[PDB]
């Protein structure tokens, strides 16, 4: 359920968090020292090792004779993105400081602290549906750093489930809905808003950002009560927009939730109801107003079982 | 807890509103119902109705919590109105009324009061009650008029927070009205606007919420507002998703309304209405019935238009 | 202790209050059926009664031969006015609704009620030294209405402990301060504050009027708790003015305090610790803002024994 | 609780402070003393003193009360300030510090830090302290300066507002000062002005309070004022009763200072001054003593001037 341990090298991570799929009884199709091809009875999964980052693309079928990014299916080609470019999580190429890993047979949550307030969050799994018909809903996502020294947060980056992003290369995150407006039912929607194009999604990724496309910005924003120091759960709902710019409402991400940080401290706990929460920070602990340096008070809520 | 009918007249509505309170099956067989502290008839109407003015007592669900309310109906003739005003309080002392003038100012912490405009004449209405809120719906032709008071469900323990009490209405009860008002700030409780829905803040604060900005109103309430209408906050762009908001695959979904305050003090979450979900408008509207996991839901539109971001519906249990 | 009745007239009264204090103890050196030449160990009153009205004046020594107006000491010659008047409180025809009395050695405090919603106050006692050395500190008071009809607490009215009036003839009440600023010792001093005469005395007595001067008007207005609907009771301090206008704090009325009735009935209980408060209104109840055809809610909070 | 002495310099003021706290017999033998949660010096001082941070803990007089504070000593050398800042919350987390930045953030419920002026020079100083509120007050030749924090009394029970927490300060802590400063804004505790105290309401909001109106200050704050100091709100003249207080035959009347609101939402009262009196100037001043019922009270003047209005006095115990 929680696991905890220390890695040199992305490859330490990927052998440890194999391990322990494996001991869950997750389904690996293919494995290697440095690629994947894994599935559930949700999806299909590739993952690839770089040097000093993860490259990650969804899948809807196997065929081991193709490459690690042409698998049947693969969001790289049909995405809307002319780039055609899969999912990226820029990591660094050192001793990481710490891990967090929460394995569960439907999902997989890793947060990675590569070193002394620095963390990068690596998210896959399937969103709840809420008794919702629809096929897909498999989502992963990456973390995305724009440039070391300048402004970390600045607008170009990218960010798991943003929902405002500028760059016409890679996506930080991608979602799977098939069948909308009619057509193929392999779509994977990125997470896009400025490219105005007929399909995409938009999520509360960032936070509080200014220009943050989200109507429960708010609400991460008041998750800490000035009254009693209580800080409260808020469910991450995913909107979908289509050809005919009317949003639908398609779920929200099973036991995650996002809350601000001003009062607490990296891990620290509490405990709102017989459920346990562990709330760490996205990429690093900032102020108030700290939106470009770092990632401001914006923290990641898991529940732990 | 729920009814479904008409009244021919605003005298009517109140009577079948205080007999549905103090009678309904469920709420005599649960000990739920509220109790009549006040019932008189102060002023000596010239050219104008009968004016009726009614207190009554709330337990709560538990029995162990202290609710004042005070409803009033006022009308006159040569404008042809007959409005009904609402408020609330924690105590009420029926001496503490001074030769003349009103018997509201007597409530302990006195606030503001709501109304719903109807007239004299036969009303389809909506009634939905419990021990902790209650909420009024009438059908004007084409337009839709509502209001209601009652509790919050704040996150925090009851303990140190025993009245979260709300009182919205669809207009501010300072000033009469006439039904026939086509102004922007005639709206309903999801969007409320210029003095449309106040609440109790802990420090015994009556708070006033509004979804938009008005210079009219005082400043301090620019700064709270109801985030799930009120996302022009932080977005850069007229068109928002909520505004866009279109039901999934023929299923309808629900979203709760927020209390939510930010200030240069502190910042804090209040609760959610108890009942009151948004829902979209396009091949849908008023009067729509939708189940989910067993529980029905109501639909309703704001009298000035009836929008997208000015819909919303209600839990009939 | 307390007391209560009905009384068609004023003789009636009268008569019930002289009965009351020589039950008590009180010491009336002569007495009539309606003039009064009474004292205590604090100090001498004498009292008349008239047709609609009471009389009432200070005095320091004794003599049967004189007049109620011309004891030796007495108030009428020994004050600032150029008009040497005596105390006056003005009621009507004699019909009274009720009558409330608080007795005791020290002091004697009345409250009438005319008519419905119709109350007249009468104040007779000494300031507790609260161990500050002086001479003297026995006050009296009355009720004073400016026109029926029309404004009733208009600007020219005085009311008990008033802290602002304009009346050239009459005050409603004095306060004995000896041997102020080397003077004689006989000094009956009369709350007066437009006269600008070089000694005068001022009072909370109109409560939370626009133009009252004192700075406890604040706790009187705010008296009444939003948080807990709670009510506290605010000494009625006393200020006495020298002959440069420096001013002298000469202590607060003993058994007294005013207060709001925002959210309280005529005569509701409040207790508050051990001891138990009665509260009752001035002269009439009206809206916040009725400063002129009634009393606002400016209320009479004392403690019952 | 009392200590009076000469501290050769800030930071030895601030130990002997601390020691103060710690050690002082009625202290110890009452089991009152407070505890240090945090001590850290994290800047790099250049062309500065170094910055001393301290969080301390305070159980209060019962012993079941959660009471937390900060003091700071932030000063410039090429500037000559050596400046104490002050401020007070209600939870404490050394994790919760971003890398940079600073760890008054972290306090639970944050709150505008006040100060004291003062320079690395021995100084006379003034300690009072108490297991629910403590005072500090030093003589800076020409100038008395003070400050201090803790719980007020209101007239209602703990049960619901256990949390009466109160920062003063002789100016705000959001600017960095030269204690030779000629502006009005520098002032003492009786009269606060532009952030120079501030009260935290039952509803957890950090409520400042002015005894005069500023353009600069938000327009909130202008309605809620300490009464006392200011009458001019009532009075239709700029001279009144309390500029001209003056002494009874040597005695000196001692003034409870005082907290109001009245905000067009409602009035309330919320508590005293445990230990500040307002008092004259005439045929006094600074360093006075006066007793009463056998307690001793010490004389204060402020900053700006020693007028009648600019002067408070301190019980000692």
């Amino acid at each position: 359920a929680y696991f905890t341990g220390t890695a040199n090298n992305p490859a330490d991570l990927l052998a440890k968090v194999r391990v322990h799929a494996e001991s869950l009884g997750w389904v690996t199709d293919r494995a290697s020292a440095s690629e994947w091809l894994c599935h559930n009875a949700d999806g299909y999964w590739s993952f690839n090792a770089g040097a000093n980052q993860f490259q990650m693309a969804g899948n809807t079928g196997f065929d081991n004779s193709l490459a690690w990014n042409a698998q049947p299916g693969n969001s790289v080609q049909n995405n809307p993105y002319s780039s055609k470019g899969p999912t990226v999580a820029q990591l660094s190429g050192g001793p990481f400081t710490r891990y967090h890993l929460f394995a569960t047979a439907a999902y997989l949550h890793l947060h990675v602290e590569i070193a002394a307030g620095q963390f990068r969050p690596v998210m896959i799994g399937s969103l709840n549906k809420r008794g919702v018909g629809y096929t897909g809903g498999q989502y992963v996502c990456g973390s995305f750093i724009y440039t070391p020294g300048q402004a970390l947060t600045n607008n170009w980056s990218s960010h798991p489930f943003d929902g405002y992003h500028i760059q016409y290369s890679n996506s930080s995150c991608m979602l799977r809905l098939d069948g909308l407006d009619g057509g193929p039912s392999p779509e994977w929607l990125p997470f896009d808003y400025t490219t105005n194009v007929p399909r995409r999604v938009v999520g509360p990724g960032r936070g509080n950002y200014s220009s943050q496309y989200h109507p429960d910005v708010g609400l991460i924003d008041a998750s800490a009560n000035e009254l009693n120091s209580s800080t409260t759960t808020v469910p991450c709902a995913i909107y979908a927009f289509g050809a005919q710019q009317r949003s639908r409402y398609v779920g929200e991400v099973p036991d995650f939730g996002i809350c601000n940080m001003a009062f607490l401290a990296p891990g620290d706990p509490l405990v709102v109801g017989s459920d346990t929460w562990r709330v760490y920070p996205l990429l690093q602990r900032g102020t108030a107003t700290d939106f470009d340096s770092t990632s401001a008070w914006v923290g990641y809520c898991f529940r732990v079982v | 807890a729920t009814e479904f009918g008409t009244a021919v007249n605003h005298a009517d509505l109140v009577e079948r509103l205080v007999q549905f309170l103090t009678a309904s099956p469920d709420l005599v067989a649960a000990g739920q119902a509220y109790e009549k502290v006040f019932d008189n008839t102060i002023p000596a109407s010239g050219t104008a109705i009968a004016v009726r003015q009614v207190t009554l007592r709330a337990p709560g669900l538990g029995g162990t919590d202290a609710i004042y309310m005070g409803i009033q109906s006022y009308g006159d003739t040569a404008l042809d109105y007959y409005n009904l005003r609402l408020m609330g309080g924690t105590a009420f002392n029926p001496g503490a009324i001074p030769p003349g003038g009103d018997y509201w100012t007597a409530f302990a912490n006195y606030s503001p009061r709501v109304q719903l405009l109807a007239w004299n004449q036969p009303m389809p209405y909506w009634f939905f009650a419990n021990g902790r809120r209650f909420w009024i719906v009438v059908k004007v032709s084409t337009i839709y008029e509502s209001a209601g008071a009652g509790f919050i469900l704040p996150p925090c323990p009851p303990s140190q927070y025993p009245y979260p009490l709300a009182v919205v209405g669809s207009y501010r009860g300072d000033v009469a009205t006439r039904w026939s008002d086509v102004s922007d700030r005639h709206r309903g409780i999801s969007s409320p606007y210029e003095r449309s829905c106040y609440l109790r803040d802990p420090a015994g604060r009556w708070l006033g919420f509004t979804v938009d900005g008005g210079a009219a109103n005082e400043s301090d309430y620019n700064n709270r507002t109801l985030l799930p209408l009120g996302c022009g906050r932080y977005a850069g762009s007229s068109d928002t998703v909520v505004k866009q908001l279109r039901d999934s695959f023929g299923k309808f979904p629900l979203k709760a309304l927020q209390f939510v305050t930010r200030e240069t003090e502190g910042r804090r979450y209040l609760g959610d209405f108890d009942g009151a979900f948004y829902v979209p408008t396009l091949n849908s509207g008023a009067e729509d019935v939708i189940v989910e996991d067993g529980v029905d839901h109501v639909v309703f539109q704001t009298a000035w238009r009836s929008g997208n971001p000015w819909l919303y519906a209600i839990r009939k249990d």
